[PDB]
């Protein structure tokens, strides 16, 4: 099953080029919200940014974790340029509740939820 | 269209109601449908 | 040996002999453009768009009654086949009208996609087009018989499978009418399977007949109901609704046949369901209110009592999955009574041992049975599939069929023995010569009925029929495994109730008083509030109750068989999951979910919250439950026959009677179709 | 020409009449609920039933090709008026 | 508190399913006379592990694998249960 | 040219950008769709079609229409192998059913078995 | 069939097939099919490895000259081990000829990036990584165009329904647009349309 790679090695190569890409967006915030006349603290949006990083946190192949890297470098490219707009880095954030717990009452009260 | 005009047809108006939007007269829509699944008819009378 | 070689538009295949051309198409995978063709029916040679050329042949023949002879050469798409073809589609589109609008098979025709795809486009006979008066066959089936083509196709069916010969041909030359000549109404069981057998749009479904159009509707698995045996069912839906049924084939059971009280079946489940949850009012009056103040009510009574008192009818339509959360929201509270509305006798270990409260053959299987009789019932109007398949298997190969209890209306001239039990063990065991038949016949079956399970007589006369198994199971060698033995059933969650470990028949009640039970279903008077104390406290978890519901005290809205994924059992052991088609009206919430919402109220808890942990319990109760669409045979029919002789009491000489017995018993029996007004039309048709 | 509801409300054709625990009167307030005030079942009645002394006829409705496409229909019961399925309107035969 | 049900995964083919069908041949009208109050029951689907669970006190649920053990190991684990 | 390559399953969910609650929520299903038995046609075989589960269709309260919230509602993949099909199930993430083919059987029949002797199979009409 | 038919070229065929078998002979090395359709356009069906080789030898050569770029397309194609179609369409100057380059990929494995030997790919590639996925190494620019940069998913894809997750309105409580999941006012009403009974006989697929 010789299959080509993207990139890196293994895992190792591509938790390298993650941990750039999260320093790059780490030290990308501050521009941000400095520069789109925001309406949400420094750390909040940081604390997104970092659960955005927790919520893939089970992916194993090399090729997906290199490919998410791509994304995650076309999106800091987009947002370090103007190009992308306030509607955009507040649909990142979901305010706009819909606060739909996974209470199985709450879930019974509206329902139809398998 | 005094050469000939008519239809002989009863059912066309004579008013020819004009354009209406803006009115306290005009058209809404809803729906031509009657009952969907008939809701359960409670009885009237109790067990004590 | 047993093959014959074809070269079909030169590919060379092996057949087997005796078989025709068409089989051999199907076999590579070919079709013919045919109509007078069925294959559950005859051959009759009607139709003549089935026409293939044979190599050095000065004519073309018909490829439904052709014997392969060895080494063919077909030409499926030579020339003159496809003139042929183009000839006479253009003579069938002669005497058609143009109802094409106003008909009610506009995607589902077949003239039309025969009339693309294999004929001519532009036509003749600039005058003439005979035109046919038609008849009013029933109130069921609509009927314009100006579109009929002749096909033949309903006499063969009716004669064959029906048997009943009402439907035949009068006339000739283009002057022929199919029907009944003396305007008398076509009605029996499987009816409803001939708006389905018409190929074009002539007889046709008369609730149905103006409310759609196929292309709309979208099809949906499923699984038959009310019945036993559970025939696929494909439900034609509609926009969060339904439009109405249709039969689907399985290879066991029901290839392509549906009862026609289950075809008709859903306008009673549209009719007058239940949408909220609704307590009593101190007026005295049943009103309906949130989910809050019903599930706090039935919560904080259900915590302040405990017991024997806790009871819970299960009958009619439910689930598996509703009863694993009863019986487990019951084992967390601290006890048991549950009841269904049936009843079944647990002397030879009966609640268990899977041999004896089900059907131990394959319903396809009992085409190999020999000597079959049968003890109290009418599968005419118990499953009635199960009766078309015995008169399939009566039809092509030998039969030796009797009854025992009355003389009913089963069509194909069956044997009769009488009506008392005390008649059929001892004319059975001792000394008579149909039961020097069933010693040394072949390969028997012993129907019991699940109508005469009724009296209390059912342990003393299940033990007579174990003894007639057991004395042929120790005759004659055969053929093990293999079986005489057989039951039938009427309800599929009686069989599931069995399974899961419950009480069959309302006795825990009739001994032990309860104070607070539960209702799923019960349709009929089983227990009402003359059999039980005065303040009772029962919870009907139901849909459109009419009789059972006025009684209660706390309505639930149960969901309905369109409206879950449930995972029922046939009256032969196999586990078929139905499809969610229909989202519920009203509040209407699924029943598995309303008995873990009682538990997360309730001072208690489940260690599941989705239908896949529910399965996953399921797994725990039965394993075969969640192994789906297959058959599983046991044994140790002895060994529950030897169970059997602990309680050995009399056989009283009452004449064991079906109920099931008339043509208005048929189609009243449930709430659903007690419920529609096409069954009251039908009953009162049928009757006056 | 039309009937009314308990309420005062000009009914349709089709009896989608209303309750008195709805909305759909509330957003029919202020402003008039267009019915089609000429029926449609009514017209046909009166009608005087087209009789010919044939055996099997023919209809087109209305001039050739600008209508319902020809329909055949027979005239053999005599208790049952033949009706045409697109015309509605009836036939008798003459002897 | 006391016993309320019994039940039983079989199979086909395994040799501790196997001696579970010995057991069900020999010492289970034995069983069934033994108590006529318990509901124990058998079942199969195509292939399993040959289970032995019991349900009792307000739901308390006990198994033992009866894979690879022989008709009299069957019947100490049923005097274990019982 | 024999290079890095691991040997695991897929994951494709990270990529297509799909709500999580809408995977693990629903719940694919794969058969081969039955034929529409008013009609007598088996070209309509030969496929296998995933499906997802019916959900929720109210109603519009303005028109009468049908509306849902379910973006899922209204695909079908028509596949050719049962075996890339659950293949593919398993690739992107979603859960899964698998109904069964069941084929039509082969029967014997002739005009001759029609008009038997001594055998009761006899049309008796035609 | 003297009237209301199309006729074809013959003389076409020939010079179609001829041509078709000499660059099949000449590059055994990456040719896997070469077939002529009914109506005469040639189609070469390309592993996805030399689509830099393959491409440098269709610009040139001299033989076949084909400087005119059509499109790249992907076609979505489920039941393979690899899915996707990349497909070039090149067009001759000298000769009035045009082939399909149907090369194919999988979801992740790449090919690598025509815009080295076409510079009219560059924006097809980039349009195609934004609909597909196939990834497209060694390329200068892979950005988004034609979608939102909001927006991801890869909408062409099968998988993909047809109505997307999202949905834009306006609100005056954060005073902008928002994003909220998609709540269709109608169904969408898909009709089954497929009817049975054999449209084309010799397109008959064999069966198991
Ligand atoms: S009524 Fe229908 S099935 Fe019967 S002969 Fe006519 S076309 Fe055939
Ligand atoms: S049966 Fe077929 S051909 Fe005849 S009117 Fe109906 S759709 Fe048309
Ligand atoms: S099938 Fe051969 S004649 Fe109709
Ligand atoms: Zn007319």
């Amino acid at each position: 099953t010789s299959v080509k790679p993207i990139f890196s090695r293994d895992m190792n190569e591509a938790k390298r080029r993650v941990r750039e890409l999260y320093r790059a967006w780490y030290r990308e915030v501050p521009n941000t919200v400095h520069l789109f006349q925001l309406d949400i603290s420094v750390k909040q949006g940081r604390d997104k940014v970092r659960e955005m990083f927790k919520k893939n946190a089970h992916v194993t192949d090399p090729r997906v974790v290199d490919l998410l890297v791509i994304k995650g470098k076309m999106e800091l490219e987009e947002t370090i340029n103007v190009w992308k707009q306030r509607t955009h880095v507040m649909r990142f954030f979901h305010e706009t509740e819909a606060p739909r717990p996974k209470d199985f009452l709450s879930k019974f009260y509206v329902g139809h939820d398998p | 269209p005094t050469v000939k005009p008519p239809t002989a047809r009863k059912f066309i108006w004579t008013n020819h109601k004009f354009n209406l939007s803006g009115t306290p007269q005009q058209y809404v829509p809803y729906s031509t449908t009657r009952k969907k699944i008939q809701e359960w008819v409670p009885p009237s009378t109790p067990y004590k | 040996s047993n093959l014959i070689e074809v070269f079909v538009d030169g590919q060379s295949v092996m057949v087997e002999p005796g078989t025709t051309v068409l089989q051999a198409c199907e076999k590579v995978g070919m079709q013919i453009p045919r109509f007078c063709y069925h294959e559950r029916l005859s051959v009759a040679g009607n139709c003549r768009m089935c026409l293939v050329e044979i190599e050095k042949a000065p004519k073309v023949v018909a490829a439904c009654a052709m014997p392969v002879m060895k080494g063919w050469n077909i030409l499926t798409n030579s020339e003159k086949t496809k003139k042929a073809r183009e000839g006479v589609m253009e003579f069938l589109l002669a005497n058609h009208p143009l109802d094409c609008p106003i008909c009610d098979q506009g995607g589902e025709c077949d003239l039309q996609d025969q009339s693309m795809m294999f004929g001519s486009d532009r036509s003749r006979f600039l005058e003439g087009k005979r035109a046919v008066e038609d008849k009013n066959i029933g109130p069921l089936v609509k009927t314009i018989m100006t579109r009929c083509i002749q096909c033949t196709r309903c006499i063969r069916f009716a004669s064959e499978i029906a048997g009943v010969d009402d439907l035949g041909t009068t006339g000739r030359g283009n002057d022929m009418q199919v029907g009944t000549y003396i305007e008398k109404m076509f009605m029996s069981e499987l009816s409803g399977n001939i708006i389905d057998i018409c190929p074009v749009g002539a007889l046709t479904s008369k609730p149905y007949a103006f409310t759609a159009r196929p292309w709309e509707t979208r099809k949906t698995e499923s699984i038959d109901v009310m019945d036993a045996v559970g025939s696929n069912i494909v439900v034609s839906t509609r926009t969060g609704e339904v439009m109405r049924i249709l039969p689907r084939m399985h290879e066991d059971i029901n290839e392509e046949w549906i009862s026609d009280k289950t075809r008709f079946a859903y306008d009673g489940l549209k009719r007058q369901r239940l949408t909220e949850p609704m307590v009593r009012n101190e007026k005295g009056l049943l009103t309906h209110t949130t989910w809050e103040d019903a599930l706090s009510r039935v919560a904080g009574m259900l915590q302040s009592c405990q017991g024997n008192d806790v009871a819970a009818i299960a009958g009619g339509l439910v689930d598996a999955e509703a009863l694993i959360a009863l019986k487990d929201l019951l084992n967390r509270v601290d006890s048991d009574t549950l009841c269904t509305e049936e009843v079944f006798p647990t002397a030879g270990a009966g609640t268990d041992l899977r041999s004896n409260y089900l059907l131990n053959t394959t319903i396809a299987g009992v085409e190999e049975a020999d000597v079959v009789l049968l003890v109290g019932t009418n599968p005419r109007f118990e499953a009635p599939l199960f009766n078309a398949r015995i008169r399939k298997s009566w039809l092509h190969n030998d039969l030796k069929v009797a009854l025992i209890g009355s003389p009913v209306d089963l069509t194909y001239r069956y044997d009769h023995l009488g009506d008392s039990p005390k008649i059929l063990q001892d004319i059975a065991s001792g000394s008579h010569p149909f039961s020097q038949v069933l010693q040394e016949a072949k390969k028997p079956m012993v129907v019991l009925g699940s109508s005469a399970l009724q009296r209390n007589d059912g342990a003393a006369i299940l033990a007579a029929v174990s003894n007639i198994a057991q004395k042929i199971r120790t005759s004659s060698g055969v053929t093990g495994d293999w079986k005489v033995m057989n039951i039938l059933h009427r309800i599929a969650s009686q069989v599931a109730a069995l399974d899961l470990g419950y009480k069959p028949g309302v006795e825990a009640i009739r001994k032990n008083p309860p104070k607070m039970l539960f209702l799923l279903g019960a349709d009929g008077g089983c227990v009402t509030r003359q059999d039980l104390p005065k303040d009772c406290f029962i919870v009907y978890q139901g849909h459109h109750g009419d009789v059972g519901a006025p009684i209660a005290d706390v309505i639930l809205p149960g969901a309905a068989y369109t409206e879950k994924s449930a995972t029922y059992v046939n009256t032969e052991g196999r586990a078929q999951q139905t499809k969610v088609a229909v989202m519920p009206p009203g509040l209407a919430r699924e029943d598995w979910k309303i008995i873990r919402a009682l538990s997360e109220i309730a001072g208690m808890t489940l260690p599941y919250d989705t239908l896949d942990q529910v399965r996953n319990r399921l797994e725990e109760v039965s394993p075969n439950l969640v192994r789906y669409d297959d058959v599983e045979g046991a044994n140790y029919f002895q060994q529950a026959s030897e169970l059997s002789k602990l309680v050995n009491q009399q056989l009283l000489a009452d004449p064991l009677v079906p109920p099931q017995l008339t043509i208005k018993d048929f189609y009243m029996t449930d709430s659903i179709s007690r419920a529609s007004q096409t069954m009251a039309k039908c009953v009162k048709a049928v009757t006056e | 020409g039309v009937r009314t509801s308990p309420t005062g409300e000009k009914v349709t054709h089709t009896g989608q009449v209303y309750d008195d625990e709805d909305y759909r009167r509330v957003r029919f307030v202020g402003r008039q609920k267009e019915v089609n005030e000429n029926f449609a079942i009514d017209l046909i009645a009166e009608q005087p039933v087209s009789q010919v002394g044939s055996r099997v006829i023919s209809c087109d409705g209305g001039g050739g090709a600008l209508g319902h496409p020809r329909v055949y229909i027979n005239l053999d019961k005599e208790t049952k008026t033949g009706t045409c399925g697109y015309c509605g309107l009836q036939f008798r035969q003459q002897h | 508190l006391g016993l309320r049900e019994i039940r039983i995964h079989l199979c086909q083919r395994s040799p501790g399913s196997q001696g579970v069908r010995d057991f069900i041949e020999k010492r289970y009208v034995e069983l069934k006379k033994a108590n006529p109050d318990l509901p124990i029951l058998i079942r199969e689907c195509s292939d399993v592990q040959p289970k032995l669970w019991a349900r009792y006190a307000f739901g308390q649920e006990k198994n033992v694998s009866l894979n690879n053990f022989s008709a009299d190991q069957v019947t100490r684990a049923l005097e274990n249960v019982l | 040219t024999q290079l890095i390559t691991v040997d695991e399953k897929l994951d494709i969910t990270t990529l297509t950008g799909v709500p999580e609650e809408h995977i693990k929520t629903r719940k694919a299903r794969i058969f081969v769709p039955a034929r529409n038995n008013m009609q007598s046609g088996v070209n309509n075989t030969k496929k296998w079609k995933m499906e997802f589960d019916t959900r929720e269709r109210w109603e519009n309260p303005l028109m009468g229409w049908a509306s849902t919230a379910d973006p899922l509602s209204n695909l079908v993949l028509t596949f050719s192998t049962k075996e890339d099909a659950i293949a593919f199930a398993e690739k992107n993430g979603w859960s899964y059913d698998v109904e069964e083919r069941k084929v039509p059987k082969p029967k014997s029949k002739s005009y001759g078995a029609n008009f038997s002797w001594n055998k009761r199979t006899r049309v008796s009409t035609k | 069939t003297r009237p209301t038919v199309r006729p074809r070229n013959d003389v076409a065929h020939k010079q179609l097939s001829a041509f078709g078998e000499y660059v099949a002979e000449i590059l055994p090395k990456y040719v896997q099919q070469v077939q002529v359709s009914c109506f005469s356009e040639l189609e070469i069906c390309i592993h996805p490895d030399g689509v830099i080789p393959v491409l440098t030898f269709l610009r040139d050569h001299s033989n076949a000259q084909f400087k005119s770029l059509a499109d790249l397309t992907a076609v979505d194609i489920p039941t393979r081990q690899n899915r996707f179609e990349i497909v070039y369409n090149l067009l001759s100057l000298r000769f009035n000829s045009r082939i399909r380059v149907k090369t194919y990929t999988d979801e992740l494995t790449p090919v690598e990036s025509s815009v080295s030997v076409y510079k009219a790919a560059n924006w097809y590639e980039r349009e195609i990584w934004d609909m597909f996925g196939v990834f497209f190494a060694n390329h200068p620019d892979l950005r988004r165009i034609l979608t939102d940069y909001g927006f991801e998913g890869h909408p062409f894809r099968k998988d993909f329904p047809l109505s997307g997750y999202v949905e834009l309105r306006y609100d005056d409580e954060v005073k902008r647009v928002v994003a909220e999941p998609v709540e269709l006012a109608q169904e969408f009403r898909k009709f089954d349309l497929n009817s049975p009974w054999e449209a084309f006989p010799a397109y008959r697929q064999p069966p198991e």
